[PDB]
C-alpha cells in the first residue's frame, strides 16, 4: 500500500482514532492502528476491544491499495513532530512502514492487518440524529453521577433510552442518581441500553459543536456515533439497570425553593467550616428558614441561615457535602427547588425554572 | 469472640452474620475464600454494595468514614473490606480503626484481612471494641505434614478419587501453594470427568503439562528475560508458593546447561541437542550461547547454597540474585 497527504488532513484524524487509546497495550496488536487504502480513501482504525474509532480520509494525492497495522503512539508523534505543512508519503515495504516528510523518512515495525480485531460488524436496530450540543448536555447533566468501579458493573456506566421523541440518560452509584431528558425531533421506538465509562467518555470527546449533527445507531450489543468523518463505536454493558422511576421520592410533603448559588455558599462554607469532613453537612429546614450547619456531632459551632420558601414540618437532615454540590453545579440555574420527606429517605433536588433534569440524593446518617 | 477455622466459617455464618469478620493469616487462598464465603452469604441478604481499602500510610480515611455514614438509594446494605499493612495495625492506624469500630452501624458488615495480629496488638483500642461482637477466621497455610490431608480433604469435597501416592506428588511440587493445588485439582477434574486422579494422571498433569509455573521462571532465566522474569518470581510468591521448589527445578535445568556447555564442540548444536530429551532450541540455545561457564558455575554455586541455607540457616532476596545473575 501507498498514499500521500498533508500533515493536517492526517494529524487531526490520527489524533481522534488513537485519542482514547494510548498506553502500555496488551498485545502489540491492540496498540496498533489499521491503515487501509481503497476506492480512493484511506481509513484509520483504532480499537481497545471495547470500542473503536475509525477515521475516513479521501486520498487526494496518489494512492494505492493495501492493508497494514503500524504502531499508534509512534506513528502519531512522528507526523505530529514534523514541519506543519509538510506532506507525508507512506508505503508498505514488505514488513515495514516507510514514511517520508521531505527527506525526514522513517520506518515502522508492522504487524499484519490480517490479525487486527476489528469489532467484526453487527446489526443496527434503531437510528436517529440530533444536534451535538443536545447529545452533549444529556451527558454533562448526568455523567458525574455514574459509579466508578462498583461491583454492580451496570452502574459503572450511563444508561441511554428513547421513548416518545425524547432521549434520556440516567447515571447512578446507588447513593445519588441523575436523570436528563431531551427532545430529539423524531418519534423513536422504545429501547434502553447501558453505555460504559470509557464509551461515554469517548462519545463525550468527539462531540464539540461541529456542523455534523451526530447520527446515532443503537443495536444488539453495540452503539455507534457517525459524526462527520469520525465513527466511534462501543459495545454495551449488560445487566438490569435500576429503574430511575422507582427512586424518585414518592409523594413528598416537604418542599423548599432556594437560591442555586446561595445554597452553594451555605454548603461550601459549612464544608470548609467542617474540619472533620466525614461528618458531612446538616440541613435544618423550618417554616421559611434554612439553618445549614456543618454537622459536627460532638459540637455546636457557626452556621448560616437562608431566607427560603419552605413548607411542611421542621426537620434536620444529614447530607454528604459533595453529592449536594455536584447537583447544584450541574444545575447551572438560579433557583433550586427541592422535595423532602423524611430525614432518612431520598431527596429530590432540581431546577425550579425547568424539569429537563432531576436529581435525587440519599441523605446521610446524622 | 468466636475463633474459627475456614472449614467452620460457612456454618457460624449461616446461623447469623456477626458485625465484623477478622480474617487473620499468612495464606492467600484461605483468606480469599473466607472473605468470599462471607460476602457471598452476605450478598444474599441485601448486601449488594462492596468496597475494599488498603490500610497503609495513604488511606484516605475520610472516604472510608463518609462511606459508613452513607445511605443507599436502593436500600442495599454494604460490605467494607479492609486490607491491613504487611506488618500489622500501625500506631496511627490503631486510631482510625478505633474511630471506625464506632461508625459500625447495621447495614454495614466489616471485614479485616491480615496476618496474625502482632502479639500484643490484640490489646489495641479498636480490637477489644469488636472482640465479642465479631468472628475471627484463622487462615494459616498448613504445611508439610498437614498439607496432604488438606489436599485429601479438598479433593473429597470435590468428589474426587485422588490416590494416596498422587496426593503426595501434588504436595511435593506445589508444596506450600494452596492456590496451585486447588486450581490443579479443578483442572484434572475437567480433564477426567471420570473422577479418578491416579498417580499417572497427576504426574502427567505436572509433567506433560507446562503449567508447572517455576518452569515459566526457569524459562525466563535461559532466555535471559530478567524483567519479565522477576515479575513471575514476584507472583510466584503472591500465590503462597514456597521457594524450596523453584531451586530444585532450575538446579536441574541449570545442571544440564553445564553438561551441555561442557560440550560446545565436544558434540554440537543439534548433535548433542538431539540427545538429552530437551530439544526449547532457541532457549537452551540462547543460554549456552549468550551465557558462559564462568557464569554458569557461579549460578550453580549460588543456588546450591541458597538451598543449603534454608536447611542449615533455617529461620531467616537470594533468588533475585540468581535471576539477575543468570543475566547481566
Amino acid at each position: 500500500m501507498k498514499f500521500t497527504v498533508e500533515r493536517e488532513h492526517l494529524l487531526k484524524p490520527l489524533q481522534q482514532v488513537s485519542g482514547p487509546l494510548g498506553g502500555r497495550p496488551t498485545l502489540p496488536i491492540l496498540g496498533n492502528l489499521l491503515l487501509q487504502v481503497a476506492d480512493g480513501t484511506l481509513s484509520l482504525t483504532g480499537t481497545d476491544l471495547e470500542m473503536e474509532m475509525v477515521a475516513r480520509v479521501a486520498l487526494v494525492q496518489p494512492h494505492e491499495p493495501g492493508a497494514t497495522t503500524v504502531p499508534a503512539r509512534k506513528f502519531f508523534d512522528i507526523c505530529r513532530g514534523l514541519p506543519e505543512g509538510a506532506e507525508i508519503a507512506v508505503q508498505l515495504e514488505g514488513e515495514r512502514m516507510l514514511v517520508r516528510s521531505g527527506r525526514s523518512r522513517f520506518s515502522l515495525s508492522t504487524l499484519p492487518a490480517a490479525d487486527f480485531p476489528n469489532l467484526d460488524d453487527w446489526q443496527s436496530e434503531v437510528e436517529f440524529t440530533l444536534p451535538q450540543a443536545t447529545m452533549k448536555r444529556l451527558i454533562e447533566a448526568t455523567q458525574f453521577s455514574m459509579a466508578h468501579q462498583d461491583v454492580r458493573y451496570y452502574l459503572n456506566g450511563m444508561l441511554f433510552e428513547t421513548e416518545g421523541e425524547e432521549l434520556r440518560t440516567v447515571a447512578t452509584d446507588g447513593h445519588r442518581l441523575a436523570v436528563c431528558s431531551m427532545p430529539i425531533g423524531q418519534s423513536l421506538p422504545s429501547h434502553s441500553v447501558i453505555v460504559p465509562r470509557k464509551g461515554v467518555i469517548e462519545l463525550m470527546r468527539m462531540l464539540d459543536g461541529g456542523d455534523n449533527p451526530l447520527r446515532v445507531q443503537i443495536g444488539s450489543n453495540n452503539i455507534r456515533a457517525h459524526v462527520g468523518d469520525f465513527i466511534f463505536t462501543s459495545k454495551l454493558v449488560d445487566g438490569r439497570f435500576p429503574d430511575y422511576r422507582r427512586v424518585l421520592p414518592k409523594n413528598p410533603d416537604k418542599h423548599l425553593e432556594a437560591g442555586c448559588d446561595l445554597l452553594k455558599q451555605a454548603f461550601a462554607r459549612a464544608a470548609a467550616a467542617s474540619n472533620e469532613k466525614f461528618r458531612g453537612v446538616r440541613l435544618y429546614v423550618s417554616e421559611n428558614q434554612l439553618k445549614i450547619t456543618a454537622n459536627n456531632p460532638e459540637q455546636e459551632e457557626a452556621e448560616e441561615i437562608l431566607d427560603v420558601t419552605y413548607s411542611g414540618a421542621e426537620m434536620e437532615i444529614g447530607f454528604n457535602v459533595s453529592y449536594v454540590l455536584d447537583v447544584l453545579n450541574a444545575l447551572k440555574c438560579e433557583n433550586v427547588r427541592m422535595m423532602l420527606t423524611d430525614s432518612v429517605s431520598s431527596v429530590q433536588i432540581e431546577d425550579a425554572a425547568s424539569q429537563s433534569a432531576a436529581y435525587v440524593v440519599m441523605p446521610m446518617r446524622l | 469472640m468466636i475463633r474459627l477455622y475456614p472449614e467452620q466459617l460457612r456454618a457460624q455464618l449461616n446461623e447469623g452474620l456477626r458485625a465484623a469478620y477478622l480474617l487473620l493469616g499468612n495464606d492467600p487462598l484461605l483468606l480469599q475464600e473466607s472473605q468470599d464465603a462471607v460476602r457471598q452469604v452476605a450478598a444474599a441478604q441485601g448486601f449488594e454494595e462492596h468496597h475494599t481499602f488498603s490500610i497503609d500510610p495513604n488511606t484516605d480515611w475520610n472516604a472510608i468514614f463518609s462511606l459508613c455514614q452513607a445511605m443507599s438509594l436502593f436500600a442495599s446494605r454494604q460490605t467494607l473490606l479492609l486490607l491491613l499493612p504487611e506488618n500489622g495495625p500501625n500506631a496511627a492506624i490503631n486510631e482510625q480503626l478505633l474511630t471506625l469500630t464506632g461508625l459500625l452501624h447495621d447495614d454495614l458488615l466489616l471485614i479485616v484481612r491480615g496476618n496474625k495480629l502482632s502479639k500484643a496488638q490484640e490489646n489495641a483500642a479498636w480490637f477489644t471494641a469488636l472482640a465479642n461482637r465479631s468472628v475471627q477466621v484463622t487462615c494459616q497455610t498448613p504445611e508439610q505434614a498437614q498439607l496432604p490431608r488438606w489436599v485429601a480433604a479438598r479433593a473429597k469435597q470435590l468428589n474426587l478419587e485422588l490416590d494416596d501416592a498422587a496426593n503426595q506428588v501434588l504436595c511435593y511440587c506445589y508444596e506450600g501453594n494452596l492456590l496451585a493445588l486447588a486450581q490443579a485439582l479443578e483442572r484434572l477434574s475437567l480433564l477426567w470427568p471420570d473422577g479418578k486422579l491416579t498417580l499417572p494422571r497427576v504426574e502427567q498433569a505436572v509433567n506433560d503439562a507446562a503449567h508447572f509455573t517455576p518452569f515459566h521462571w526457569v524459562d525466563a532465566l535461559l532466555m535471559g528475560k530478567s524483567k519479565r522474569a522477576l515479575h513471575i518470581l514476584q507472583q510466584l510468591r503472591l500465590e503462597g508458593s514456597e521457594p524450596v521448589i523453584l531451586l530444585r527445578t532450575l538446579q536441574r535445568e541449570l545442571l544440564l546447561l553445564v553438561n551441555l556447555k561442557r560440550q560446545s564442540a565436544h558434540t554440537p548444536l543439534r548433535a548433542l541437542f538431539d540427545k538429552h530429551r530437551v530439544w526449547r532450541r532457541g532457549m537452551m540455545g540462547e543460554a549456552l550461547n549468550r551465557l558462559s561457564q564462568t557464569q554458569l558455575r557461579q549460578a550453580v554455586q549460588l543456588l546450591t547454597r541458597t538451598e543449603l541455607t534454608l536447611k542449615q540457616d533455617y529461620g531467616q532476596a537470594e533468588l533475585e540474585g540468581l535471576s539477575l545473575l543468570l543475566c547481566h
